[PDB]
DNA sequence: GTATTGACTTAAAGTCTAACCTATAGGATACTTACGAGAGGGACACGGCG
DNA sequence: CGCCGTGTCCCTCTCCCTATAGGTTAGACTTTAAGTCAATAC
């Protein structure tokens, strides 16, 4: 749908060349540090890993 | 059907050097850090004294 | 687990399977020794009465 | 040169020849011994010039040592054929068989699937011709083109093209990624499919029972001429051989028995089989 | 993405009631090693034979026909024979010669 | 309709010759060192007691 | 002077061009197995 084109734009993604794998995820990471108030919103994830 | 390759010179497998505990080294009671100096050619041993 | 060590380790014992659990016998094919495998079930004669 | 002429002689001498004076044998042996020695110090001295004349050609085909030991044998087939009456430092000779060698090792042992020589140098040249063309003209070029400039034809041209790919892993990326090797997402078309074998055990069975409902003998000889007991068909020399009889007689045969097949009974319970 | 392995399956029955005959041959190498191969009947029999080890074999019947090998390609002898003369290099051995007789006696 | 022989023509093949691949060699001024945790086990250092 | 525990750290497992010589194939010629017809007898 539409919105998912506008959505996959407008990501932060924290995985790939130069940043950290999911197995070398931590749990420390993947919380929500009360600076994403305003910066990135603490609802939308992919709920998968 | 297998085949073989019938090598020019000894060599050495990998499992009894590499993989700790060395099976090459407690066998002949040398040092894994010695043990690599003789097979990959860094310095001598000697087989045999009179 | 630590299928590298088990399997040199096991090569210099010549340690010989008996082919007697239930994993073994899943990995060649052959029946498994438990519920309709055992010989007790496995070698049952049927005849009508 | 001296040791070498000095083992030539000595084996010319072994045969029917000699009971060498004693100082006389001691000192060619020990010249043959130093000739060995000496040109092993030459080797060990221009080993260091093999490295740095393979040190340019990593980075693609092979691996480095790799090229270093066909330097190494460069050098000593260069070694074997060092004249030193020319006056010249030995690098400059050296160096043609260093580079000749290891082009040559790169040639026929870097492709998983064998090219021989001529074809890897018209690959290698077809490869600069257009990388200095796609450089320079920048657009890029089209296959009869580099063939009007490779002065060879489009098709050789395609030919090559096709020649030079080079072979990918089973055990790289399922689609984009590794997560499963590729090896896992190829279908086997030399394989069982599992219907063609009791389809075709039934098409064997319903044919024999055809060729049975057939006349008497006529019905065999069809099934000699097609091979269907001996697996070879042979020829009307040989059905006239095992029975005493003549060719003609075995045509009329063939056409008889041929034309009854043709007829729906016999045809509609094979006719789905093709 | 289908694949091949370049080869063919036929769906042909085994038919183990009859063979063509078969022959079978002894090849032996050089140190004493035996092999049984099994040739066809009505074909040629080659003495020097390529066996299961590696090494050429030729028959234990006796017919040595001797294929004439060829000598060794070029030796450094030869390289240096072509590029200097026989009496250059007599030079250089005396040269060698009187070189070491000079060092060891005075 | 079913049993033949005698010509009568026809498509499919062993062998000689030519070109197009293929294994191989050779090619002199002088150049000389690349570019997350979590647990267990083993080896090397340092200090303590008889 | 002579050997033994504790500690720290490293490592591993889990989730160019030329010249020669020789082998290969493709292409055509003559032979052979093969398909065909015509007359005939029972």
């Amino acid at each position: 749908n539409p919105l998912s084109g506008l959505t996959h734009k407008r990501r932060l993604s924290a995985l790939g060349p130069g940043g950290l794998s999911r197995e070398r995820a931590g749990l420390e990471v993947r919380d929500v540090h009360p600076s994403h108030y305003g910066r990135m919103c603490p609802i939308e994830t992919p709920e998968g890993p | 059907r297998m085949g073989h390759i019938e090598l020019a010179a000894p060599v050495t497998h990998i499992w009894y050097f590499k993989g700790v505990p060395s099976r090459l080294g407690y066998l002949l009671d040398l040092a894994p850090k010695d043990l690599e100096k003789i097979i990959y050619f860094a310095a001598y041993v000697i087989t045999s004294v009179d | 687990q630590e299928t590298t060590r088990v399997l040199t380790d096991a090569a210099i014992n010549c340690r010989s399977d008996k082919l007697n659990g239930l994993k073994e016998n899943v990995i060649i094919g052959k029946l498994i020794p438990a519920g309709t495998g055992i010989n007790r079930y496995r070698n049952i004669a049927v005849q009508p009465t | 040169e001296a040791g070498l002429y000095a083992t030539q002689l000595m084996t010319e001498l072994s045969e029917r020849g000699e009971k060498l004076p004693a100082a006389q044998r001691r000192d060619m042996m020990w010249i043959c011994r130093d000739g060995d020695r000496a040109k092993n110090h030459l080797l060990e001295a221009n080993l260091r010039l093999v490295v740095s004349l393979a040190k340019r050609y990593t980075g693609r085909g092979m691996a480095f040592l790799d090229l270093i030991q066909e330097g190494n044998l460069g050098l000593i087939r260069a070694v074997e054929k060092f004249d030193y009456t020319k006056g010249y430092k030995f690098s400059t000779y050296a160096t043609w068989w260093i580079r000749q060698a290891i082009t040559r090792a790169m040639a026929d042992q870097a492709r998983t699937i064998r090219i021989p020589v001529h074809m890897v140098e018209v690959i290698n040249k077809l490869g600069r011709i257009q990388r200095e063309l796609l450089q320079d003209l920048g657009r890029e070029p089209t296959p009869e083109e580099l063939a009007k400039e490779m002065d060879i034809t489009p098709e050789k041209v395609l030919e090559i093209q096709q020649y030079a790919r080079e072979p990918i892993s089973l055990d790289q990326t399922i689609g984009d990624e590794g997560d499963s090797q590729l090896g896992d997402f190829i279908e086997d078309s030399e394989a069982v499919v599992a219907v063609d074998a009791v389809s075709f055990t039934l098409l064997q069975d319903q044919l024999q029972s055809v060729l049975d409902t057939l006349s008497e003998r006529e019905a065999g000889v069809v099934r000699l001429r097609f091979g269907l007991t001996d697996g070879q068909p042979r020829t009307l020399d040989e059905i006239g051989q095992v029975y005493g009889v003549t060719r003609e007689r075995i045509r009329q045969i063939e056409s008889k028995t041929m034309s009854k097949l043709r007829h729906p009974s016999r045809s509609q319970v094979l006719r789905d089989y093709l | 993405l289908r694949g091949s392995r370049l080869g063919a399956v036929s769906y042909e029955t085994d038919r183990n009631h009859d063979l063509a005959p078969r022959q079978i041959a002894r090849y032996r190498t050089d140190n004493g090693e035996e092999f049984e191969v099994p040739f066809a009947d009505d074909a040629e029999i080659p003495g020097t034979w390529l066996c299961r080890n590696g090494m050429e074999g030729t028959l234990i019947e006796g017919d040595l026909p001797e294929p004439k090998k060829v000598k060794p390609p070029r030796t450094h002898w030869d390289m240096l024979l072509e590029r200097r003369s026989i009496e250059e290099l007599e030079e250089l051995l005396k040269e060698r010669l009187e070189l070491i007789r000079s060092r060891r006696r005075g």
